[PDB]
């Protein structure tokens, strides 16, 4: 009743799965011809699940009014961070 | 409440968000490990 | 009838206030209007018997709509305003239907036909207008609060950016200078991950430079 | 004359001022004029001027460096006075000039004013010239909206809980300053409920 990921790289994580649902494709191929649970998702470096895990939970880090900052800006990584937010 | 682990363990990553002890139980509620093991 | 038409079209208006009938009378301009058009392709100079004839075009569906505002008369009076669906009239500045409609006139019952229709909701105009860029610089806001909250509430479910940017750097948020538009546009947007990215890849110095996807260049050129 | 006329200290300068010829301006406002004048609720000309639905005069008295400043039985100069007249025009007149106002201890703040009388385009003209506390602001908005449930001339259930919204919503902006609503018991005679005080 939780999930978790396996990174291409080699350093997979456990999450929790709440994030599950808020996702992309993790819906998308966590049910099908295949998982009628964890999945690798070849397809990326493992860092950048750091902070796409960051994200995951910043998304309940602030859920329904006027304040709030600003999630931790990627100084350097942004430039393949933009070809993953596409993928998923 | 405020739960907000950074868990790091050899290799392995818990985002998991309680004694000691129970976090030792959550542990072994994952890896499934000797609390003291995993002390 | 370059103002007769308009001068009758002012009698319905004096009979509202003075208290398939529309269908006809935009029979009028069933392809009357296309004809305008088509004498504006003739020569570019044609457009002065047309310059306000765009406006009493849409000044027509400023009352008759008004008014309109059966079932199956009601699916006609749409087929009727069906006519620019995409014979779109590329007016001065760009701005569109909608465009004029939401500087201020001011009004929500045609504002939400217009838009429910069908047109262009993310449409761009000259200098890269945008349609919430005009509507939240408004100099009557505590007079109506029960109009701004229609327009801005239908306008975001056709679906807008909120994080737009104009030719310079100005987001709709930014160009909002009124103390209580910004309240009403900040309790309503979504936030992603791809967003909070791209923003900050084309605010660094950095350039993509041809590397990226082609389908992925114009959710970054427009940020 | 001042001295050809009722005993109540009258002037036919402010006689006249109830037609509104333009023979005043020609002839009396353009020489010399009635300097001062007072009455039971002490009427002074800055006041019967702005009462004058006539503005051609009033703004002329302006244009004659009308003194800013004047007093009646209450603490009221135009800003008490133009409210209720409903003259938007004159209001924005002496909001030309940057004239400024205190409380006036028998009724309410001049901003106020408008919150009973029903009026609302008053309070954003009011606020434009209003640079004072931001906690103004929230219990300027949640008094006109009030007004509008029980009212005589204007009655529309909608708008009274649209503007309500954006008057609590005003109150959690602030970062941790909520100014909450402290209410006492509920009273038998006004139903049951309890003001509220949450967003939802
Ligand atoms: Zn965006």
């Amino acid at each position: 009743m939780y999930v978790k990921l396996i990174s291409s790289d080699g350093h997979e994580f456990i999450v929790k799965r709440e994030h599950a649902l808020t996702s992309g494709t993790i819906k998308a191929m966590l049910s099908g011809p295949g998982q009628f649970n964890e999945v690798n998702f070849r397809e990326i470096p493992s860092h950048v699940l750091s902070k796409v895990c960051m994200y995951f939970t910043y998304k309940v880090r602030y859920t329904n009014s006027t304040e709030i900052p600003e999630f931790p800006i990627a100084p350097e990584i942004a430039l393949e961070l933009l070809m993953a937010a596409n993928f998923l | 409440m405020d739960v907000f682990l950074m868990i790091r363990r050899h290799k392995t990553t818990i985002f998991t968000d309680s004694t000691v002890f129970e976090l030792k139980r959550i542990v072994e509620g994952i890896l499934k490990r000797p609390p003291d093991e995993q002390r | 009838t370059h103002k007769d038409l308009l001068r009758f079209a002012q009698v319905f208006s004096q009979m509202i206030h003075l208290n398939d009938i529309e269908c006809v009378l935009r029979c009028s301009v069933l392809e009357i209007e296309q004809s305008m058009n088509r004498v504006k392709n003739i020569s570019d100079a044609d457009v002065h018997n047309a310059m306000d004839n765009y406006e009493c075009n849409l000044y027509t569906f400023l009352y008759l709509v008004c008014i309109s505002t059966s079932e199956e008369d009601q699916c006609k009076i749409n087929k009727q305003i069906y006519n620019l669906i995409h014979l779109d009239p590329r007016t001065r500045e760009g701005f569109t239907l909608l465009h004029l409609a939401v500087n201020s006139f001011p009004n929500a019952l045609v504002t939400k036909l217009l838009l429910d229709c069908g047109a262009e909701v993310n449409a761009v105009d000259n200098e890269g207008n945008s349609a919430l860029h005009i509507i939240v610089q408004y100099n009557r806001p505590i007079s109506d609060f029960l109009t701004l909250h229609s327009i801005i509430i239908s306008l975001v479910e056709a679906g807008a950016h909120t994080d737009m940017t104009n030719k310079q750097n100005k987001t709709p948020l930014d160009k909002s200078t009124t103390g209580v538009s910004e309240i009403l546009l900040k309790t309503q947007m979504k936030m992603s991950l791809k967003c909070l990215a791209a923003r900050a890849v084309r605010a660094n110095d950095i350039n993509y430079q041809d590397q990226i996807p082609r389908t992925l260049e114009e959710f970054v050129g427009f940020h | 004359n001042v001295n050809h006329t009722t005993v109540t200290n009258s002037t036919p300068l402010r006689a006249a001022c109830f037609d509104g010829r333009l023979d005043i301006v020609k002839y009396l406002v353009e020489n010399n004029a009635n300097i001062s004048i007072a009455n039971k609720y002490d009427n002074t000309c800055l006041m019967i001027a702005a009462y004058k639905g006539h503005t051609d005069v009033v703004r002329y008295l302006l244009e004659q460096r009308a003194d800013p400043n004047a007093k009646a039985h209450c603490g009221a100069t135009a800003l008490h006075f133009a409210a209720e007249a409903g003259h938007i025009d004159i209001v924005k007149e002496l909001i030309k000039w940057r004239a400024a106002i205190v409380v006036n201890g028998h009724g309410m703040t001049p901003l106020k004013v408008a919150a009973e009388s029903c009026k609302a385009d008053v309070v954003e003209l009011l606020l434009s010239h209003a640079d004072c506390d931001r906690r103004s602001r929230i219990e300027a908005l949640e008094l006109l909206g009030a007004s509008f449930a029980n009212d005589r001339e204007n009655y529309d259930i909608i708008k009274t809980y649209h503007y309500l919204y954006l008057a609590m919503l005003e109150r959690f902006q602030d970062g941790d300053n909520i100014l909450e609503k402290e209410v006492l018991p509920p009273i038998h005679a006004y139903g049951n409920r309890t003001e509220c005080r949450n967003p939802q």
